[PDB]
RNA sequence: AAAUCCAGGUACGGGUGAAGACACCCGUUAGGCGCAACGGGACGGAAAGACCCCGUGAAGCUUUACUGUAGCUUAAUAUUG
RNA sequence: UUGUGGUAGACGAGCGUUGUAUUGGAGUUGAAGUCAAAGCGUGAGCAUUGGUGGAUCCAAUACAAGUGAGAAUGCCGGCA
RNA sequence: GGGUAGGUGGUAAGAACCUCAGAUCCGGAGAUUUCCGAAUGGAGCAAUCCGGUAGUUGGAAACAGCUAUCAUUAAUUGAUGAAUAAAUAGUCAAUUAAAGCAAUACGUGGUGAAGUGAAACAUCUCAGUAGCCACAGGAAAAGAAAACGAAUGUGAUUCCGUGUGUAGUGGCGAGCGAAAGCGGAACAGGCCAAACUUAUCAUUAGAUAGGGGUUGUAGGGCUUGCAAUGUGGACUUGAAAACGAUAGAAGAAGCUGUUGGAAAGCAGCGCGCAAAAGGGUGAUAGCCCCGUAUUUGAAAUUGUUUUCAUACCUAGCGAGAUCCCUGAGUAGCUCGGAAAACGUUAUUUUGAGUGAAUCUGCCCAGACCAUUGGGUAAGCCUAAAUACUAAUUAGUGACCGAUAGCGAAACAGUACCGUGAGGGAAAGGUGAAAAGAACCCAGAGAUGGGAGUGAAAUAGAUUCUGAAACCAUAUGCCUACAACG
């Protein structure tokens, strides 16, 4: 509205309180922001649920799930016949990017996913675009010919990696299952079952 | 305009509220007083202020 | 009237404007009442035991 | 690529003119008819006006010329075939020159 | 061209009637249609009366009507020793 | 058997227009529109034939309304 | 690049050319872009006038061509420099940004009425609405507790439903009307100051540039050890891949007869379909044509996502010391206002005045005190769900169909009105195809009557159908002694 002179002012008192407020200095700090942000955890000593928190953004990252999909799907699976321990672990596996992952022709889950959005996949009684759809344990995945006129190959080698839970041919493009994966093939990252009692408090 | 140079705190509006609550806008100007100050080898310059500002200058050794 | 969504099905009588396909949870009362004629599954029918309860 | 070139033969498959064989000798493309000559005879009754080195004379009569015709009512004439017959057209590319050519669909003959 | 115009084929006297009738009742008079005139009537035309009243209508103006306020004046307080 | 004058008003039963959904049907051998006539109904209203007209329309059952013109010194257009 | 055999934009015929060494046309990327206009060399009555400077070409010079540059403000830097020694003010030069517009729409902030209701009216309502102004952005605003609030409670902000027209607030009148809790959409938390320490400033630093730190079941610093070399971001550069956007290619299937000017209608016999959406073709076509379903394709520009690497941030649990730091004209308080549902009041904010304390600390739980409990003010940044459509692409309508629908189907904000701001219309349809009536007669001619084309000319440019009011002609009946809704 005038020569405001930020210098004039800032200058006029060197310290002040709007001087040292605004003080130039003020550093970009666009780093720092972001990293610690990212993501975060660990255990405490008064509310003892750290751990369940800690546990549960453990597996929503490893299958790349936001948590109200989570809700949603602990929501279905709550309700059924009883100690339902043996339920969810295959719901949680159902995914079908995860089914995509463990079949081994993409390098990365999300990559998978990336494909199965694409449209790379084809089902049997259907077809398939959504990366959330959950299949059942005894269903094909037949993958498609375009992929493979994409040679990049590379994939087929990892199909035959696999793990016991998925049986898939490798450059035949394609795969089913039976005996859902046992704990052994759900390693170590998260396998615990107090989670499923924090999202009981959580959720209804 | 009837401001401080210092800070950019200007005038306030508001309600002239009387008996039988009649209403009339008003304005309260702040109390810009003249003052000199020490700034760049001691240039003085001087600078309307409110008194605020006077007393914050006057505790900060800067207004001497 | 069809439970599994069949892709050979839909695929004809898709440039018929007189017949249609439909899933169990997509009939209502006028697609059944303006059908005149239905062919029904038998699992279709399971299923609709099922459902009435 | 087009149905209809100039030049071909070409005839009619409706109207009051059937089976009335012709060279198209224009194609407007924009308003999709088409001259074909001997058909469609339209007889302007030809007035005079005299206002230039031409018009001091031009010699107007009964002058019959072509009317343009949609080119819906014109069917491809076929020549290579002993019996000649009036089919539809498809546009397959041969290898050897790599450009498209008209064949028909009832026989094997090229446009 | 114009304002006007519910449809009209549109007499007078007495009476009647929403209380002053071309149209109602009872009588009298009058062939059909123009033109030039003059204004008696059609409570003639033009202007949803300006007078009067009504509206818990509007606006202008006035004052020791009410409530406020610009301005003017006095004191405290800050700049202010 | 008792009834049927009627304004303000209350209640009940229907007609008509356009479109949509289901059925059926007519139409260049002539639909809608439009004019005329010596028809049918208790009422809104509904037909038959002929002329003109040149491409859509009708019947039944439901549904949804910009759904019914004689008046507002009403608006617009035309003509006295 | 695609794509062909036509093209030279519409009222538009003709003349003259271009085009198969690949035209016109469509798409991507560029070139040129007069003058006015933020207009910015100076002015000015907009699309005009008058220049300066540095080059270069003609002239013997004035001069005239051809180029580039010349506004103001703010920031940085350098030079010069007054009253008045120094130093500043000031002056000059260079570099970098700002100006303005629009999307009749959303956001924030400042300012801010009245008609009206209360059956009058002043408190109040209307309403923090209209309007005025400033700043944006693709969203903005808000935001991580000195919180809710009454409990073995929840744990940023935003938006939706309910709580409810509830508690309350109101000349307790007209009226106004939450905050908790619960169910959902989305979800993310980050970073400085101070301590402490390093280096440098006549080191009077109280200043500059680094390491250290970011808190509440208190955190951090001081000294002393163990465990760590990771996981993750709101992240930089690159490389690769995938999904698209901006032109396109291919794309099945019918004959005969009848009415008819004309068949596609009607009838007979067939055929195709991942195509029976639609448009045109002389009537009403799945199989006449263009298309549609489906399968495909990008030289160039551009969007989203993924993979790999690469900068830049990011890390646990102990011990002792009892020392230091944790945002002051600040929180409170007084006097006038306001924000919240509240008409001012516990909480929030501020015009004037005054004014604290430092974890045994401070604030809060609707006056206030004590106990209990909750939380860490006076510093900053923050995606998502949310608000809107002038525009681009596709599509739909128990929406309108020339008095309707936008004022504007036509060349409409035009004609026209007003000094100006501003106000503001009406008007569509020949025929399948102009085949638009050559020619004859009357007439000065327009025109009319024939002829001709056409299925139709009573479809003729006055051009789909053509209602009533209104004006004329005529068959038949009645009417000039007659008082007439
Ligand atoms: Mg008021
Ligand atoms: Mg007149
Ligand atoms: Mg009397
Ligand atoms: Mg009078
Ligand atoms: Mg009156
Ligand atoms: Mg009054
Ligand atoms: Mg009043
Ligand atoms: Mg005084
Ligand atoms: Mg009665
Ligand atoms: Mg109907
Ligand atoms: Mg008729
Ligand atoms: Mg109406
Ligand atoms: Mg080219
Ligand atoms: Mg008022
Ligand atoms: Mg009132
Ligand atoms: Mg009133
Ligand atoms: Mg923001
Ligand atoms: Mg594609
Ligand atoms: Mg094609
Ligand atoms: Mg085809
Ligand atoms: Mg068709
Ligand atoms: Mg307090
Ligand atoms: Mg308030
Ligand atoms: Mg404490
Ligand atoms: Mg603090
Ligand atoms: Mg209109
Ligand atoms: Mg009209
Ligand atoms: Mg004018
Ligand atoms: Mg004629
Ligand atoms: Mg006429
Ligand atoms: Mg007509
Ligand atoms: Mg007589
Ligand atoms: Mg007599
Ligand atoms: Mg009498």
């Amino acid at each position: 509205k005038y020569t405001g002179s930020i210098f004039k002012r800032s200058r006029r008192l060197g310290f002040s309180l709007l001087e040292n407020n605004k003080e130039f200095s003020k550093g970009k700090k666009r780093k720092t922001i972001p990293g610690q942000h990212g993501n975060r955890f660990r255990s405490s000593t008064m509310s003892g649920y750290a751990q369940q928190l800690q546990e549960k953004q453990r597996m929503q990252y490893m299958y790349g799930i936001t948590d109200k999909q989570f809700r949603r799907l602990f929501r279905l699976v709550l309700k059924q016949r009883g100690n339902l321990a043996v339920n969810l672990f295959r719901v949680l596996e159902s995914r079908l990017d995860n089914i995509v992952y463990r079949m081994g022709f993409a390098p990365t889950r999300r990559s998978a996913r990336q494909l199965v959005n694409h449209g790379h996949v084809l089902l049997n009684d259907r077809t398939v675009d959504t990366p959330s759809i959950i299949l059942n344990p005894g269903d094909k995945v037949r993958l498609k010919a375009k992929t493979i006129k994409i040679p990049i190959v590379k994939a087929a080698s990892e199909s035959g990696v696999v793990s016991p839970f998925v049986e898939t041919n490798n450059k035949t493009f394609e795969g089913t299952y039976v005996r859902f994966p046992e704990r052994s093939e759900l390693p170590a990252g998260i396998n615990e079952s107090y989670v499923v009692e924090w999202y009981k408090r959580l959720v209804k | 305009a009837k401001k401080d140079q210092l800070t950019l705190r200007g005038p306030l509006y508001g309600n002239n509220r009387s008996h039988s609550k009649t209403i009339t806008r008003r304005k309260w100007n702040v109390n810009l007083q003249p003052c000199k100050v020490k700034t760049a080898d001691g240039k003085t310059t001087r600078i309307l202020v409110s008194t605020r500002t006077l007393r914050t200058l006057k505790k900060h050794n800067r207004l001497s | 009237v069809v439970n599994t969504l069949n892709t050979n099905l839909e695929q004809s009588t898709s440039n018929i404007k007189n017949v249609q396909v439909k899933h169990l949870d997509k009939v209502s009362v006028r697609d059944l009442m303006l059908a005149n004629a239905l062919l029904v599954e038998k699992e279709v029918l399971k299923a609709l035991e099922g459902k009435f309860k | 690529m087009q149905r209809i070139k100039k030049g071909d033969k070409v005839v009619v498959i409706t109207g009051k003119n059937k089976g009335g064989s012709g060279i198209v000798l224009k194609i407007m493309p924009a308003r999709q008819q088409a001259i074909v000559e001997g058909l469609n005879k339209v007889t302007r009754h030809k007035k005079k006006d005299q206002t230039t080195k031409r018009a001091a004379k031009q010699s107007t009569g009964k002058v019959q010329q072509e009317a343009p015709i949609f080119l819906s009512k014109l069917a491809l004439f076929d020549q290579k075939a002993k019996q000649q017959t009036i089919g539809k057209i498809k546009y397959v590319m041969d290898p050897k020159t790599n450009k498209k050519t008209r064949v028909f669909k009832k026989s094997n003959n090229t446009l």
